[PDB]
């Protein structure tokens, strides 16, 4: 049901697209998983631990 | 005057500190010091953050 | 909001008291950044009452963990609400859904 | 001490006779003051900010 | 200086190296000396290891030089 | 035990394993190169895998 | 072998007011990716812009207040105003003024213009007035810059001084927001291996695409002119 | 200001040998070290004009692979030793040279005929060893001025290393002006074959991109 929902977009149904390097512009080969993880910000800051 | 200058952290005390920091190790140690490689000395390179 | 949620996110947001949940239905008489005035409908108005109830929002107050607790009213002017429905999201809530 | 009896006789500025236990922002934190609350004992009158 | 490998093999002991380089750095810092090897904007304890590296500071060379400083 | 403790741990070994593990039909098969300089010049220009 | 051909712009395709597809046809083999990626790094890195830097509001002390009769805090207003796209012409910093009364959404079109200061997106909603007797008064200090100064480093100590009611906004002076470049083979008559370069930039509106390409190429060429006669 | 950026105050060129340099550029704008050194590496690798051999015949010994007795080193290793030959050629775009040698000694790159425009930057570069008084070799090499790396499979044909730099690789470090340490520091390192010097190799390639930026700058 993810791949079917991915096919409702025009995104590749394996999950992985082909990413190009930011600095040098040549691609990473063997394509890379991208997507949207819900990343948190935990209550361990470096402003309170330094 | 040195105390008020480096409390102000003027544009010269970074030059004096990077002079001070050059070959002067810092003992970096992490807490469960099970063996002697839990304490090693490193030359410090000034980063921000 | 979490794009990939569990559907529990709305229930935990509402049941934790940090949201401002409409006790009765009605239409917003007035919205403000610190208060929401809900003109209650004739259905549930309890005939010895004055008509509206004022939700006094909690602005930039301090948490136990020294963070900020702040309520943003998500509804607009004249927007009809029901009872139970979220009018102001608490800290870490997007539209009455848990938003961590 | 000596070398203060010579220095405070040069510029003549007295001993301050009060010390400066005041409240300052701790090191590193830069913020915005968003509330000040003054609580007074009843025997003490008030001041202008209270 | 990264490693003291040439210095510890030029003395033969790792701890007496620390003591000898400490004595030389004390002479160079507060004792009043000049660096024997040219210092390439090094701190005082790196000049001491680069003087031990070139055979120019051992315990007996430092001691006979202390004899010569007493000689005047 | 006198084995090195500065063993490359996880990303370094994936890089060193990925670059040094062969493929049967990759681009630039069977060429003859004068040395490693020619090999890095061929790979970095995108002529060889 | 013979020599290198030199490119020039063949198309400035304004797909929208922001989205643009410039085209750069005559390029040598292997200069397509070089020029496209180098120009993407210059464009996404360092273009001049006019993000707002200070916002002052009459009756508001700090960013953590609520103005009476608006349904937003000051922080939501500042974060809306940080995304104010505005092109200023002859100036470098210009203090716009926002006065609005009555019930309504407060847009970017309600700002008193100057003639030499051009908002490109006037429907960018700044705040939401929700009372008839309530009204605001802003002083939106646009300032020309390049890159990204957070407000945490804009206040060095201070310029000279600062009153208790001047809010600072972390200015992202960067007009561009997305650069894609494709290198496709160029249809000319004489040669076959020559390839075109289509940069599909996505600005915020406050920059011309041909002007941005020329500014990036000027930056790259002057760094290369520092690189072109070395010193021993 | 937004008009100025930053510029390399220092450029100190270490010269480990004459065919090897390590160029450094201590102040530079933030993230610009990659967008400069990557551009220079791509130009020095794939579009840098020079000349080297492209094909050879060895007077009818045979085509692929080989069989030749009386040579000590293999053929497809003679092709390799010809591949590492770096020649300077004048406005003649293609030159065909004949290498004939007999004896037991190892034939060097000085055993070519001389025609003035062809210069051999290392005339002691061994092409073959002979070691037999009976056998001998006679080969017609074909130098030609070209663009990048043009292999044989994209074409007794040799791969051609037209580009005069053998290895170019940059690193990027950090530096500081007074308090600003987010800056870059390009530490470009390159080795040419001998066709040009590496200080001339950067200044020719950085020329070539500035010409490629002709119709947008002011």
């Amino acid at each position: 049901e993810i791949k079917e929902l991915l096919k409702l977009g025009d995104l590749p149904t394996s999950g992985q697209i082909r990413l190009y390097d930011g600095r040098t512009g040549e691609q990473f080969e063997r394509p890379v998983t991208v997507g949207y993880m819900y990343m948190l910000k935990l209550n361990h800051l470096v402003d309170d631990k330094m | 005057a040195a105390k008020k200058m480096v409390e102000r952290e003027e544009a010269v005390v970074w030059d004096i500190l990077d002079e001070v920091i050059r070959e002067h190790p810092v003992l970096l140690n992490r807490a469960p010091t099970l063996h002697r490689l839990g304490i090693q000395a490193f030359e410090p390179v000034l980063i921000e953050g | 909001k979490p794009l990939v949620g569990t559907g529990m996110e709305r229930a935990v947001a509402v049941d934790s008291g940090v949201t401002a949940v409409a006790k009765r239905g009605g239409v917003v008489q007035y919205v403000d950044a610190s208060r929401i005035v809900i003109k209650v409908n004739e259905d549930e108005m309890y005939p010895g009452e004055a008509g509206i109830d004022i939700y006094n929002l909690t602005k930039y107050t301090r948490s136990n963990q020294n963070t900020c607790i702040n309520q943003m009213p998500c509804v607009s002017l004249g927007e009809p609400v029901e009872r139970g429905d979220v009018l102001a999201d608490g800290p870490s809530t997007d539209l009455g859904e848990l938003a961590l | 001490t000596p070398e203060e009896k010579l220095l405070r006789a040069i510029f003549g500025e007295k001993a301050s006779d009060v010390k400066d236990s005041s409240l300052r922002v701790p090191n590193g934190v830069s913020g915005t003051v968003i509330d000040v609350q003054v609580f007074t004992r009843d025997g003490v009158e008030k001041d202008k900010r209270a | 200086r990264v490693t003291v490998q040439d210095a510890v093999e030029k003395i033969g002991n790792r701890f007496d190296l620390v003591l000898v380089a400490a004595r030389r750095a004390r002479q160079m810092q507060v004792g009043g000396k000049d660096p024997l090897v040219p210092e390439e904007n090094d701190k005082t304890t790196v000049i001491a290891l680069r003087e031990i590296e070139e055979g120019l500071i051992n315990n007996q060379i430092l001691d006979v030089r202390e004899r010569q400083e007493q000689q005047e | 035990n006198g084995e090195p403790i500065i063993v490359p741990s996880q990303d370094v070994v994936l890089g060193l394993y990925y670059m040094t593990r062969d493929c049967v039909n990759a681009k630039g098969e069977g060429m003859v190169l004068t040395g490693p300089k020619e090999a890095e010049r061929l790979y970095r220009s995108g002529l060889a895998s | 072998v013979t020599e290198f051909l030199k490119p020039r712009l063949v198309d400035i395709e304004q797909v929208s007011s922001t989205h643009a597809k410039v085209t750069l046809e005559p390029l040598e083999r292997g200069f397509g990716h070089t020029l496209g990626n180098a120009l993407r790094r210059i464009l996404l890195s360092s273009m001049p812009g006019c993000a707002v830097t200070e916002v002052e509001i009459d009756g508001v002390l700090h960013e953590y207040s609520t103005k009476e009769g608006v349904q937003e805090d000051i922080l939501e207003i500042l974060l809306n105003l940080k995304g104010l796209a505005v092109r200023v012409q002859g100036k470098d910093e210009v203090i716009l003024t926002l006065n609005k009364s009555g019930i309504g959404p407060v847009t970017a079109a309600d700002i008193t213009h100057d003639g030499d200061v051009e908002i490109v997106k006037p429907q960018h909603v700044i705040c939401h007035l929700t009372d008839e007797n309530a009204s605001i008064s802003m002083r939106i200090k646009v300032q020309r810059g390049r890159g990204y100064v957070p407000a945490s480093t804009r206040i060095h100590s201070e310029e000279d001084e600062r009153p208790i009611g001047r809010l600072l906004v972390d200015a992202c002076y960067s007009p561009v927001e997305r650069i894609a470049y494709n290198v496709e083979a160029a249809r000319v008559e004489q040669r076959t291996d020559l390839d075109k370069l289509v940069i599909e930039m996505e600005t915020n509106g406050t920059i011309d695409p041909e002007e941005a390409i020329r500014r990036a190429a000027t930056i790259l060429a002057e760094q290369l002119e520092a690189f072109v006669d070395l010193r021993d």
